[PDB]
């Protein structure tokens, strides 16, 4: 029978800093065992200081991203050029997603940006709309690999303060963009070591009040 | 079902066996699988008898109304009608049809619409269960611009083979000759085609 | 139905500077129901350690089997079995049941008493042997462990350091897995001595 | 399913087991004893498929009884259980596995300590302060996780079981018709004849 | 997994990649896919990891015993006939796909065996998920009368095709050249083009980070 | 589909 | 999941855990399972994440509209029946949600309704809902008494979630407490099981099936 | 038909001697000499090649046999009984050891295995 | 809810320094019957685009029709139809992409895999793929069916990344394309020897070659093979 | 299933219906009223699928109440039932049939006689001395076939119901948590608040 | 797979293509599907490679032993062994085999063993997926007592057609000539047979 779905691999990761947030994703696109492209971006700038990626079935991810940008276009039109805050973009997406609850967009999406107060923000969605704001989150194939790492290296879980008989948690400080990028790169190299779908390249979108900056690093191509 | 259509210098000839079966029973041993959709536009039918009759009947109508309004239709048009029907309704149909007709400017023409409803124009075409057995013979014994007498033979032999190996084919061999000279109905009996 | 996902649990072993470490979680449950907070999965026959994750009944069965096999070995050969060798015993013992396997994922860790080089290995349920220089992971949280290890790991760490690493690797990987956790244990292995430490961890 | 709980206190093991045997639409009996004494200080409770249940229990009984005689000695509880586990673990890969789950409560005369072991039809065994098979565990483990203390007296354990029983009667869908309680301690095994109302 | 064999003027060489997978996860980044059946008879295997090794050890064993019993060096057609007959008995349940080559008193040989026990002979062969990327190359550059040097390259490249274009392959390339007069040479990790780049940070946790409950020493002797 |  | 709400002297207690799972994968431990509808109405979630979040945020809207339309605050009965009737319209499509609508109104007093995707709507004083419900009931039922003090109530609801968080693999993260009174809901914190378990063990002396 | 010889052919004599065993030992006495000397860094085993004719080719007969790549054997007695003891010895080195531990058996164990084969011929039916 | 019937195999393509090349054979298979031997599957749209299609032929034929209409209707009230407002490769592709994903979402897909190759008004090469599920992607090389397996590895040894495109010549590229084509004839049981190739260069424009054949075939070595192992003669 | 019994005495109809709502592994409530008053002299008891149950009940209630007002009259019990039957018989061939079973017990003020109708989810209706839906009938019909007399008093009928309940508590596997009884007679509808212990 | 065996005045020739596939991939394009079971008794193999190799390997053995014990085996006997294996093991084999051999008294002989394990002796026989296509041609172009040269052609043409139409056939055409003169190995490349 016709199977309306497929899996194009890839993995994406988002991290929110104090006055920035990043949304990185690998650049490989596959099908079964073949590499479709070594460079096919899946993290995009949607205007209004909002980056989004919908990773999973590319057709769906693409459709989703398209419908959202457009939702941003019409938000401007219908509401006199008002800027779509990230919280609002999020809720909008929930609806985009949940509209297809009975023939889902087989994707795990994330958007990053700055909140109304200027602090970094990341939001992630279940293929049918569940969402929440978070400090960091990875999605896609190597999600299971990368996520634990971030809980540890970003949120300092299980790390306590030396010589306290494990009764005092490590001070929850906030990483700098530089450190975040180091983590992003490691999380990705690691993921490429162990996942056959992850590799080829890593594209990170950094978001600050100064707009959106793009950084690109090569990954293993095997 | 064993059907073929072969164009030649004077036009084109349509040929077919005459067996209809429900499984292994021969429902009708003297069927006519060569059907007219226009004065000089005929088709060879194979697959579901219901479906093909249904399709032919509709094409005849479409062409009849076409005639009244815009005059004689080209074979290529008769083919697009069939195509349209077969493609658009691909899920509910089992009809492989060969369309062939004679025209003054285009001489003879043969179009084949297989199960998917795609259309193919060729010097001749063969279709039906029994076809598989003559792909070799036919590819070996067909030359363009043959003569009526020659083409009658090529068809006669190719079908006889088909009738020999395929149990789903048999009966008599019917042919339809389409030239500027008109329309002639040919029939060949077992006692003649069998020991060829 | 998936034998490998009924009871839950994980094991991981790494190699350091003249040492190895192998740790595991203490959980044993039946699907959602946590049943035992005291189920260790690391065993040792002399100075060779074997951790096993998978269907608890098989875990237990194979331990018993390897004790037996190691014991006899010692009586016939008159020396304790070595890691390199035990690994081969495990492999063959697993492949023996190629078409009706034990649903487990063993991990071997130890230090050859002769050469002193640290050694660890892992196997699939039918015997494929994976001898690695860095680390071996197994269990319901295999992916997570592969994630922690691949990143956290770095060559030739001293015993005291490897401990932290292996521990954080296990600990954090467990927390992202429902079927694992409920306590953890780490073995730091050195020629002379071996230390066993229990870890404080989320009890959910 | 039928109810099977066990709780090891300081000086004894108390096994409580439902008295009902139901088949289809009717409760055939309301006084069943889902227990067999393996040896004078070892009792085993069981639950599972129709015939397998008693059949397995009686078989393990015979075997332990035979050993006791051949050696004029009483295997330690730990011993009986391992034996039991092995009979199950070998059964799971047989033509028709015994579909039985058991709790074994024994008083180890040598160590002078009570013991309770839970072993499922797969031969998954583990030693515990208290345990249960079936759905019962799904309410009682949390209950016991809260009210249990290692130094409890046999009386205290009975009261705790009571709680367990009341909760099960309150929330479980099936009428299991109450339980039969038994205490395994230094002096052997005795049935609390007063639990239907204590 | 990606394996090949290429016969040359006075011998035959074989190569294979070094990636093993448990689904989409890389189990072993450097396993050994080349197996010594006898000193001068080697086999490259793909399919179920344990089966290829098991069937290889088994037949190698029986081959060693046939040599000793007959006082003769083993012949490839023997390993070939034994593998085939074993695999055939198992109706494909032993998922072993192999390229068996080597030199013996009768010359140089190159064959392939499929898990159902059918055999092939050719001047170049490949098997594995990477079979197509490799064969493509082989069909592009092979010619008769290759030198040991040319064949090694040919084989090496083919494996590279797989490493690169097949997710079901990766890491390094292993070669075994079996030349008619000389001792067979096993070049383990002939090529290593997928070395992981230096990590950005070091996660050496400060000692004391982990919370320990109770500590004790283990007894290791008798 | 996340669950709860 | 693991959620409870129970009625008593000082009001209603609503405690839920905060874990989100994708099978055996722990998707998150920071999910709010309680949606604050209006200052006197709480809705708890269990089942599909989206289904609950979505339809309960929606419920919130329909509640507001009623305010605008009738000038009176929506009753818990009506608030609940909306969700219920909604859900019943989708019956047979696969919605998965089990929830409790707790609230206080001058007319009804403290009130709790259980509404699930099968369309069952029921009124009661104690409901535990989710994969860990049995675990919660176990603890809850045994120590629950009507004359409980607000403080003890908080603790009990809290403890029950703790219970389930421990035994049920699918529950965990942290407990979120809410007190619903004559004057509205009062949030009583987010407690990380990671630390709560240990504190409770030492202070209470329970969970002896663990050492530490 | 069928090997109905299901009883021991080596029994105990009233003096405690196992006849057939003492006798085989006699056969051993009658055979060519073979010896073995052990050094600190090696071992040597030697024997004479009793060419049973100058028309026979001495080389086509190994009285000294390799059991594993680190173990050799030489004898004195009835050659055929040896040849087959070698076969079995080489085979058991695999079946009871290389095929299980992935390394060749140590001498004492392989010896122990050969030994067992022989004992059984002292008791089996 | 369909199942392809008459089909066409791979379509291979790669982009070079000043253009793109694409090719496909001329076969319409009917299962294992190589039924039709004169099927062009490379569809030229205008002067700067060729769309190669593999999959079910009847649907391809339908896409042919959709493409002609797309052209007809762009001429309409368009004074700049043969210039500034002419159909660009990207326009054609996005249209087709859109249709594919809409047909998949209706559960009645056009059973095809399509590559649109061409060059844009401003000179940029354009090469992109879309298939029955609406999945789309782009690369210096692209192929469908077996070509993805066999051709891509080959075509990529010439252009492994973007930077290699400006260093690659038509000659190099076309050579590659024809070899890959040869390979496919050897290993694809559904390939044919006859094929069509087309180049779209930013200077020479669109060159479309019909009736090419796989040549330089190595089959001579087949003579030294006998049996399947132990056979001598 | 849940229990729905109804028995028509000489001057009334007594409906008995179980107080439990169980979902999965837990009894959620022990005081459910599986009944709705269609009109002052007509009561309907219902059981079946989770939601359909109350939804169908309340819908039928609304419709009967509306008619009551539009005509300031109370439809005869027989009328109410025929109405209910047709709603059911129409449902059985819809996209998603109401999977509900009902007993309607009403006092016909015109004929001055109590009536009881049993209707299943397929719209199968019949008038009876006593009836039940589910598995309960499997026990009660024979019990009643034996102990029932046409000239019994409201009190005698209640005692008869008592017997029924007892037999059910003895032999049915599920703990349905008791019943709520209601009597429909000339003076209306009242719930016997004293049945948990009479 | 495309195979056939044709007897003629001097003996018999066995012909076959050289393609082996796993679906639509060509596993080997230069296979030898013509296998010797005895000096002058060969078989054409079609179906499972494993099954047919396995079978052939065993028939060779049985025949070898036959030889040692009772001398040279007739072709008929070669067939019987095959039949025996194919029939007795019908539920586990997918093998259609053609057996042909030369003998001094019997000249040339061909036996076909189809899927059910039945055995049929015929002047010539064709089998394999590509065979359906040439039933017509072969039945038309085959005469008895042909000459080596003629027979080589008929086989060459027949198989060329089969290779044309069937996608499961291809490669080169191998033949094996069996006469008193011995055993000759023929091969024909695509560039020659294709345009025939
Ligand atoms: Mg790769
Ligand atoms: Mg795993
Ligand atoms: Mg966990
Ligand atoms: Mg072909």
């Amino acid at each position: 029978q016709f199977n309306p779905y497929g899996d194009n691999g890839g993995t994406i990761l988002g991290i929110a800093g104090e006055d920035f947030a990043v949304l990185a994703g690998d650049t490989r696109n596959i099908t079964d065992y073949s590499i479709n492209s070594r460079y096919e971006p899946k993290v995009f700038d949607c205007g209004d200081n909002i980056v989004m990626s919908a990773n999973g079935f590319a057709a769906d991810g693409d459709a989703l991203v398209k419908r959202f940008k457009n939702s941003v276009k019409w938000y401007h039109f219908d509401h006199n050029d008002k800027k779509l805050s990230i919280n609002s973009a999020a809720r909008n997406i929930q609806h985009l997603l949940y509209g297809k609850r009975f023939f889902p967009y087989y994707v795990h999406t994330i958007i990053a940006g700055l909140d109304e107060d200027g602090k970094g923000a990341v939001y992630s969605f279940d293929p049918v709309g569940s969402y929440e704001r978070e400090q960091c989150r990875a999605g896609g194939a190597a999600a299971s690999l990368i996520m634990p790492f971030l809980d540890n290296q970003v949120n300092f879980k299980n790390q306590y303060e030396p010589g306290t008989n494990g009764k005092v948690k490590k001070p929850l400080k906030y990483l700098s963009v530089e450190e975040v990028i180091k983590l992003v790169r490691d999380s990705f190299t690691s993921a490429t070591e162990r996942h056959i779908q992850v590799g080829d390249g890593l594209e990170i979108l950094i978001v600050t009040k100064d707009g959106v900056r793009k950084e690109f690093y090569e990954l293993k191509r095997d | 079902t064993s059907i073929m259509a072969v164009t030649f210098k004077d036009g084109v000839i349509l040929g077919a066996d005459s067996r209809t079966t429900t499984g292994a029973y021969i429902a009708n041993r003297v069927t006519d699988k060569l059907t007219r959709v226009h004065d000089k536009i005929w088709c060879c039918r194979s697959g579901s008898a219901a479906d093909t009759q249904a399709i032919a009947d509709i094409v005849q109508y479409h062409l009849e109304l076409y005639t009244s309004q815009y005059g004689t239709p080209s074979t290529e048009t008769a083919a697009s009608v069939f195509k349209e029907l077969c493609y658009e309704n691909k899920d509910n149909l089992t009809a492989g049809i060969i369309v062939a007709g004679y025209d003054d400017k285009n001489k003879g023409e043969v179009y084949t619409i297989p199960l998917g409803g795609s259309v193919h124009k060729l010097p001749y075409a063969i279709a039906g269960s029994g076809s598989t057995f003559i792909y070799g013979y036919c590819d070996k014994n067909f030359r363009e611009n043959m003569s009526k007498e020659e083409t009658v033979d090529f068809i006669k032999h190719s079908l006889s083979q088909a009738i020999k190996w395929d149990g789903s084919s048999g009966g008599v061999i019917r042919m339809v000759v389409l030239t500027a000279a008109g329309v002639e109905r040919l029939i060949f009996y077992p006692d003649e085609y069998e020991q060829l | 139905s998936d034998p490998s996902s009924i009871n839950g649990g994980i094991v991981v072993a790494m190699t350091g500077k003249d040492c190895v470490a192998i740790a595991c979680d203490l959980r044993l449950g039946s699907q959602s129901l946590g049943v035992s907070n005291k189920f260790e999965k690391i065993f040792h026959y002399g100075h060779v350690f074997l951790g096993i994750t998978g269907l608890a009944t098989d875990v237990t069965t194979l331990n018993e089997m390897f004790r037996y096999k190691t014991n006899l070995y010692k009586l016939k050969e008159e020396r304790a079995i070595e890691p390199e060798t035990f690994t081969q015993l495990v492999s063959s013992s697993l492949y023996e049941r190629r078409f009706g396997p034990y649903f487990v994922g063993p991990v071997v860790a130890g230090i050859n008493s002769k050469s002193g080089k640290p050694f660890i290995a892992g196997f699939d349920l039918i015997g494929c042997i994976d001898e690695a220089k860095d680390f071996i992971v197994s269990g319901t949280a295999s992916d997570q462990l592969f994630g922690m290890c691949e990143s956290l790991y770095e060559p030739n760490l001293e015993p005291e350091d490897l401990f932290e690493t292996i521990s954080q690797a296990l600990l954090n990987a467990a927390d992202r897995d429902a079927l694992s956790g409920w306590g953890a244990v780490v073995y730091i292995i050195k020629k002379d001595e071996v230390v066993k430490r229990y870890l404080k961890m989320r009890q959910d | 399913m039928d109810i099977i709980l066990g709780i090891r206190v300081q000086d004894s093991v108390i096994l409580a087991s439902s008295k009902a045997v139901t088949r289809g639409i009717s409760v055939l009996k309301d006084s069943d004893d889902k227990t067999r004494q393996l040896s004078p200080h070892t009792l085993m409770s069981f639950a599972g498929e129709a015939g397998d249940t008693v059949q397995f229990a009686e078989y393990i009984q015979a075997n332990i009884q035979l050993y006791s005689i051949r050696e004029d000695y009483e295997l330690s509880p730990q011993a009986v259980s391992s034996f039991v586990r092995q009979e199950l673990a070998k059964s799971i890969r047989s033509r028709r596995p015994y579909q039985v789950n058991v709790l074994i409560g024994g008083y180890d005369k040598k160590k002078n300590k009570p013991e309770l072991y839970q072993i499922d039809y797969l031969g998954t065994k583990v030693e515990l302060p208290y345990g249960a098979h079936g759905y019962s565990g799904f309410y009682t483990f949390s209950l016991l996780d809260h009210h249990y203390r290692p130094d409890m007296t046999t009386e205290e354990g009975l009261d705790l079981l009571k709680l367990c029983v009341q909760e099960l009667e309150k929330r479980m869908p099936m009428d299991f018709k109450g339980v039969i309680v038994k205490i395994v301690d230094k002096d052997g095994i005795r049935q609390v004849d007063d639990f239907q109302a204590q | 997994t990606t394996i090949v064999g290429v016969k040359f003027n006075n011998g035959v060489v074989i190569a294979a990649d070094t990636r093993s997978t448990q689904g989409p996860i890389v189990a072993d980044k450097n396993c050994a896919k080349l197996h010594r059946i006898s000193p001068k008879i080697w086999c490259a295997g793909a399919g179920t990891a344990a089966d290829t090794e098991a069937v290889t050890q088994l037949i190698g064993s029986n081959i060693e015993l046939h040599s000793l019993y007959t006082s003769r060096e083993p012949r490839v057609v023997s390993a070939l006939q034994m593998l085939k007959q074993h695999l055939f008995k198992y109706q494909g349940h032993i998922g072993a796909y192999l390229i068996v080559a080597g030199v013996d008193p009768t010359g140089s040989h190159l064959f392939s065996i499929h898990a159902h026990g059918s055999t092939d002979v050719g001047y170049y062969l490949s098997l594995g998920s990477g079979s197509l990327a490799a064969m493509a190359v082989l069909e592009s550059h092979w010619k008769q009368d290759l030198t040991k040097e040319e064949a090694i390259k040919l084989a090496s490249d083919a494996i590279q095709a797989g490493i690169w274009n097949d997710l079901g392959s990766g890491s390094n390339v292993d070669v075994c050249v079996m030349e008619i007069g000389k001792d067979a040479e096993y070049l383990r990790n002939y090529l290593t083009p997928n070395v992981r780049e230096e990590k950005q940070k070091s996660y050496k946790f400060p000692r004391g980070t982990t919370a320990v409950l109770k500590e004790s020493i283990v007894n290791i002797c008798d | 589909i996340i669950t709860x | 999941t693991t959620t409870l709400a129970f009625r008593f002297q000082g009001g209603i207690i609503v405690a839920v855990d905060s874990r989100a799972t994708a099978g055996n994968w722990v998707a998150s431990q920071t999910v709010k399972k309680v949606i604050e509808i209006n200052p006197f109405l709480l809705g708890t979630m269990a089942g599909g994440a989206a289904d609950c979040q979505f339809w309960e945020t929606w419920l919130g809207s329909q509640c507001r509209l009623h305010e605008l339309r009738e000038k009176e605050r929506i009753s818990v009965a009506a608030a609940s029946k909306i969700l219920s009737n909604l859900v019943y319209q989708y019956k047979g499509a696969g919605l998965s949600m089990g929830t409790m609508i707790c609230g206080y109104t001058r007319k009804e007093g403290p009130t709790i309704y259980y509404v699930d995707s099968d369309g069952t709507r029921l009124k009661g004083d104690i409901f535990c809902v989710g994969s860990g419900q049995t675990f919660a009931y176990g603890v809850l039922d045994s120590n629950y008494k009507w004359d409980l003090s607000v403080e003890d109530a908080l603790y009990l609801g809290k403890r029950s979630i703790l219970a389930a968080a421990h035994r049920d693999a699918y529950s965990g993260g942290s407990v979120n407490l809410y007190h619903v009174t004559e004057d509205g809901w009062i949030y009583h914190g987010n407690h990380d099981v990671g630390e709560l378990f240990w504190k409770v063990k030492e202070e209470e002396g329970s969970f002896n099936n663990v050492i530490g | 038909m069928t090997d109905r010889y299901s009883f021991s052919l080596t029994t105990f004599s009233p003096s405690g001697k196992l006849g057939q065993i003492d006798y085989a030992l006699t056969a051993v006495k009658q055979g060519v000499t073979s010896l073995g000397i052990k050094a600190t860094n090696g071992v040597v085993i030697a024997t004479e090649k009793k060419s049973s004719s100058p028309l026979a080719m001495s080389e086509t007969l190994s009285k000294v046999s390799l059991l594993t790549p680190d173990i050799g054997a030489v004898y004195s007695g009835m050659g055929p009984d040896y040849r087959v003891l070698v076969d079995k010895s080489r085979k058991v080195a695999h079946t009871s050891y290389k095929r299980i531990y992935g390394e060749y058996p140590p001498t004492k164990l392989l010896v122990s295995e050969v030994a067992k084969i022989m004992q059984e011929a002292t008791q089996s039916g | 809810t369909q199942q392809p019937i008459v089909t066409g195999t791979s379509v291979i393509s790669m982009k070079y320094d000043n253009g793109v090349i694409i090719a496909a054979d001329n076969l319409g298979s009917y299962g294992s019957l190589l039924r039709f031997n004169g099927v062009e599957r490379l569809i030229p749209v205008g002067d700067n685009t060729v769309v190669g299609i593999s999959g079910d032929i009847s649907d391809m034929q339908h896409i042919e029709r959709l493409l002609k209409d797309l052209v007809t209707e762009n001429a309409y009230d368009n004074p700049l139809a043969d210039a500034e407002e002419a159909l660009e490769p990207s326009y054609i592709f996005e249209y087709l992409a859109t249709v594919m994903y809409q047909r998949r979402s209706k559960m009645n897909p056009l059973w095809n895999a399509i590559i649109v190759a061409g060059v844009q008004s401003n000179g940029d090469q354009f090469l992109r793929y879309v298939n029955l599920l609406g999945v789309t992607y782009s690369s210096p090389t692209l192929a469908t069916g077996f070509g993805a397996h066999m051709a891509n590895p080959l075509l990529r040894k010439v252009v492994d990344r973007e930077s290699d495109i400006p260093k690659t010549t038509v000659q190099v590229a076309e050579e590659a394309i024809v070899n890959a084509m040869r390979v496919l004839y050897y290993r694809d049981a559904r390939s044919s020897r006859n094929f069509s190739l087309a180049i779209i260069d930013k200077n020479t424009g669109l060159t479309f070659k019909k009736n090419l054949q796989v040549e330089n075939m190595k089959w001579d070595f087949a003579k030294d093979i006998k049996g399947y192992g132990t056979q001598k003669i």
